[PDB]
C-alpha cells in the first residue's frame, strides 16, 4: 500500500 | 477522520506521521513543536493490553506529508528518532489519563513551506480559548469510517461542556482531557478515528493570529457515533511536564 | 518564536477555506 521509502532511513 | 474534508496544501505544517518501519504502515499522527520536538499521544507507544510497545527503533516520524502513502520526494522530511519520553504517570491501565508522549529528533528539521512549528498554549490562551462552543480543528490519515483517504483529512469540531462529555461515557473522565463533536442534535458530524490518534486538536488565537495546539487526539468509543464524543488530551494542563523534559534533555 | 504562522496562509495574509468557522465561533 505504502510507496517505499529510500532504504538509507529503513536503517 | 469521519466527515472531514482533504485538507490543503500546507493547511497543518506541523501534522507529522508516525511509521512503522516493519512491516512498514501508518501508527499515528503528531505534531512538531520546534525543530527538533515532536508531541503525540502515549498510547502510540504504549499499550500493553494490545503488546504495543514500540522503542526509539522501531519508528520514523515523516514530516511535512499531504499524501497518506506517496513517498513525497523534495517536499517531505524523514527523520530518525534519539529519545522517547512517556509521561510517568500515564495511566492504561483505566482511562488513558496523561496520553501524552514527547520524542526528541536524531536531528533538527529544516522549516519550509510545508513544515513549521505549532504554539503550545499559555496559561491566558487556554483560559480564553478552551471554551464549550468554540470549535478546534483536527487532522490526520485516519480511517474514514468506523476506508482510508489518499490525503490528509481536516475536520472542525466545537468543544463540548464538561458535563455533557461525562454523561456520555462510562469511562472515568479526568481534568487531563476535554471532549468535543457535534450534539445528536446539531445535523453535522465528524470525529476523529483509528489512525488520527496523537494527532493535534488546534485552535486560532483571536488575538495574535497563532495557531496554538490545545488536545491531542486520544480516545473514543468508535468513531462519529451519535451521542459519543471525541476525547483530547489537554496540552496545557501538562504543559509543565512538557517544559521539564524539555529543558533537561 | 515564529509559532503558529503558516508560511502558505498567515505569512502571506491568505485564507484557509474554514478558518472563518474558528474565528467565528469564537
Ligand atoms: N475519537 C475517537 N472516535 N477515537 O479517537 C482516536 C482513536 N483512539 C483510540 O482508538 C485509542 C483507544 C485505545 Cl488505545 C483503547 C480503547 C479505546 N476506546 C475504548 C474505550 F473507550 F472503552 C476505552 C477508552 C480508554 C481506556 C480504555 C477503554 C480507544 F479509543
Amino acid at each position: 500500500d505504502f510507496e517505499e521509502i529510500p532504504e538509507e532511513y529503513l536503517q | 477522520i469521519v466527515e472531514g474534508s482533504d485538507a490543503e496544501i500546507g493547511m497543518s505544517p506541523w501534522q507529522v506521521m508516525l511509521f512503522r518501519k516493519s512491516p512498514q504502515e501508518l501508527l499515528c499522527g503528531a505534531s512538531l513543536i520546534s525543530d527538533r520536538w515532536v508531541l503525540t499521544a502515549a498510547h502510540c507507544l504504549l499499550y500493553p493490553p494490545w503488546d504495543k510497545n514500540f522503542t526509539e527503533n522501531d519508528l520514523l516520524v515523516r514530516i511535512g506529508k499531504h499524501s497518506r502513502t506517496r513517498y513525497e520526494r523534495n517536499i517531505e522530511k524523514i527523520s530518525m528518532l534519539e529519545k522517547i519520553y512517556i509521561h510517568p504517570r500515564y495511566n492504561w491501565r483505566e482511562n488513558l489519563d496523561r496520553d501524552i508522549a514527547l520524542m526528541k529528533l536524531k536531528k533538527p528539521v529544516a522549516f519550509s513551506d510545508y513544515i513549521h512549528p505549532v504554539c503550545l498554549p499559555d496559561r491566558e490562551t487556554a483560559a480564553s480559548l478552551l471554551q464549550a462552543g468554540y470549535k478546534g480543528r483536527v487532522t490526520g490519515w485516519g480511517n474514514l469510517k468506523e476506508g482510508q483517504p489518499s490525503v490528509l483529512q481536516v475536520v472542525n469540531l466545537p468543544i463540548v461542556e464538561r458535563p455533557v462529555c461525562k454523561d456520555s461515557t462510562r469511562i472515568r473522565i479526568t481534568d487531563n482531557m476535554f471532549c468535543a463533536g457535534y450534539k445528536p442534535d446539531e445535523g453535522k458530524r465528524g470525529d476523529a478515528c483509528e489512525g488520527d490518534s496523537g494527532g493535534p486538536f488546534v485552535m486560532k488565537s483571536p488575538f495574535n493570529n497563532r495557531w496554538y495546539q490545545m488536545g491531542i487526539v486520544s480516545w473514543g468509543e468508535g468513531c462519529d457515533r451519535d451521542g459519543k464524543y471525541g476525547f483530547y488530551t489537554h496540552v496545557f494542563r501538562l504543559k509543565k511536564w512538557i517544559q521539564k523534559v524539555i529543558d533537561q534533555f | 518564536a515564529d509559532c503558529g504562522l503558516r508560511p502558505l496562509f498567515e505569512k502571506k495574509s491568505l485564507e484557509d477555506k474554514t478558518e472563518r468557522e474558528l474565528l467565528e465561533s469564537y
